[PDB]
């Protein structure tokens, strides 16, 4: 179990601990949260009190190193460091749980949610979408765009997912326009699978990052890309038997997870529509189907 | 974006571009089987690919041997069209090829999009103009070239014969679109008012007939009056 402590709250702030959330007053005797999970990427994220607008936060896993959280007076944010020293780190940690001033990850013991949602995400993949190699820990807010949405403006804040154009000469094989605009197994199987994504493992990782991203950032780019990958598997006609069984339960818990509130901006109509009742795959997403229709009929 | 009432001159400008209508691409006759269920035969087609400023016409011809064996023929037709469309493209020197192409129906952008993805600097466009080019199959001498074929064939025509001799293409696409709408209104009716008076031929190389310019007014108001009858029937006002 790890520890991200904190320098001190000297503004009001509502800190996010992936799925969990806290208020710390200006001020507040916080000093950080303990008991996270080994084995998990997580998220630390904040929306200030004062200014509701930049939800930002930290992509971390605690095996890669000693990270704590000290806000910035001057560019007015909490920030993610690495402690490099491990004796420095250990007595900090051990101080703040002596005194009590730590959360505790507040994790239910029968819960699988954070798994069910990080399933196939990895830090090293995150670090290639979020380009800042001098820090082991990557930092996401509410307005980062993304590589598909400059081209359509500074390179160094982008997110770097993997672009998917259905009206694309990388989509549509030369001779094979019908064919492969009405059926995208092609461009899902060889192209994206096999040619860019080696394997369904790394796809279905970057498509949790993005759908965490839209949720807990509201970063609009990410729910594009989130919305274009579930997109591509269910316009395909030919999907390997597990990865519709996994993209079924992937997406389950990202529905089951998504605050009631917020399926009017973060659910795009015209793509559920079709993955559920029109596409190829309209019968291969039983769990999703059902969650979506007893939670969200409206949409649909 | 769409071409429309406002942006109608931009037609007769000197940016090539093309009109694409699909309406006479995939046609049928429904028929009667001995078992009483219904069924369709197809008869030979048209792609009427049109640039509004010259005249000139690429009539390419669909025939039957084309749906042979294949589903869903009202949806390969759009793609088809487009294969057809994006193939005379590449046919055309560079400083011949268009800068648009506007198709008359919605859903001819996708294929006619993807179909072109080499041409990048290409724009298609949606048109909310209702253009009369389905009734080019009234015109007698396409209607024949079309039903004869035996095979894939391209004819190439100008639609205003030599009226760009007299008059500007503004005023010959207005001729055009008023003799499509009568003859697709009421096509009896329509032919009878261009072929009434014997003395007046269309010659060899002609599609309509050779009226003087008198003769085109009286023509122009004999359509505009067909026009407002049927309309008065249609919707009884």
């Amino acid at each position: 179990m790890n520890t991200v402590p904190f320098t001190s709250a000297p503004i009001e702030v509502t800190i996010g601990i992936d799925q969990y959330s806290f208020n710390v007053k200006e001020n507040q005797p916080f000093h950080g949260i303990k008991d996270i999970p080994i084995g998990h990427v997580h998220v630390i994220h904040f929306q200030h009190a004062d200014n509701s607008s930049m939800r930002y936060g930290y992509w971390f896993d605690c095996r890669m190193g000693n990270f704590y959280i000290q806000y910035d007076p001057k560019d007015g944010l909490y920030k993610m460091m690495e402690e490099r020293d491990g004796a420095k780190f250990e007595n900090i940690v051990h101080n703040f749980k002596e005194r009590q001033m730590m959360v505790s990850y507040p994790k239910i013991d029968e819960d699988d949610t954070w798994y069910n949602l990080t399933e196939f995400v990895q830090m090293d993949k995150i670090r290639k979408i979020v380009r800042k190699d001098e820090n082991q820990f990557s930092y996401v807010d509410s307005s980062m765009t993304t590589v598909q949405e400059n081209e359509l403006s500074d390179p160094a804040h982008s997110l770097n997912y993997t672009v998917i154009n259905f009206k694309s000469r990388e989509a549509i094989r030369p001779g094979h326009e019908m064919e492969d605009f009405l059926d995208k197994s092609y461009y899902l199987n060889t192209v994206m699978l096999q040619g860019i994504f080696k394997n369904s493992s790394n796809y279905f990782g970057e498509l949790q990052f993005a759908f965490l991203n839209a949720m807990f950032f509201g970063n609009y780019g990410s729910s594009l890309q989130w919305h274009a990958m579930i997109e591509l598997i269910c316009s395909s006609a030919t999907v390997p038997k597990h990865m519709l069984d996994k993209l079924d339960e992937i997406l389950y818990y990202q529905i089951k997870t998504l605050p009631e509130q917020y399926s009017d901006i973060l659910l795009n109509e015209r793509v559920w529509n079709i993955c559920l009742y029109s596409s190829f795959q309209k019968n291969s997403l039983h769990n999703t189907e059902k969650i979506m229709e007893n939670k969200y009929p409206e949409l649909l | 974006g769409a071409m429309n009432s406002s942006n109608y001159a931009e037609l007769f400008n000197n940016d090539i571009k093309l009109f694409v209508d699909d309406t006479n691409v995939y046609r049928v006759t429904v028929h009667k089987t001995f078992e009483g269920n219904v069924a369709t035969k197809a008869i030979n087609g048209c792609i009427f690919t049109l640039n509004p400023k010259t005249g000139h016409l690429f009539l390419k011809i669909i025939h039957t041997s084309v749906w042979a064996g294949q589903k869903r023929l009202s949806q390969l037709a759009k793609w088809k069209t487009a294969e057809e469309v994006s193939a005379l493209v590449r046919s055309l020197p560079k400083e011949e090829q268009p800068k648009q192409i506007i198709v008359t129906r919605k859903a001819m952008l996708d294929p006619l999009e993807v179909h072109m993805l080499d041409f990048p600097n290409i724009a298609i466009r949606p048109t909310e103009l209702r253009l009369p080019f389905s009734a080019a199959m009234s015109i007698d001498k396409l209607s024949d070239v079309v039903m004869k074929a035996t095979e894939p064939q391209m004819v190439l025509f100008n639609i205003y014969d030599d009226w760009l001799d007299r008059i500007s293409s503004y005023t010959a696409f207005s001729r055009l679109t008023l003799l499509l709408r009568a003859l697709k209104t009421n096509e009896e009716s329509a032919k009878m008012i261009l072929l009434s008076d014997p003395t007046i031929t269309i010659k060899s190389y002609h599609l309509w007939p050779s009226f003087t310019d008198e003769q085109w007014i009286t023509i122009e108001s004999q359509m505009r009056d067909l026009i407002l009858t049927e309309y008065g029937r249609k919707y009884n006002v």
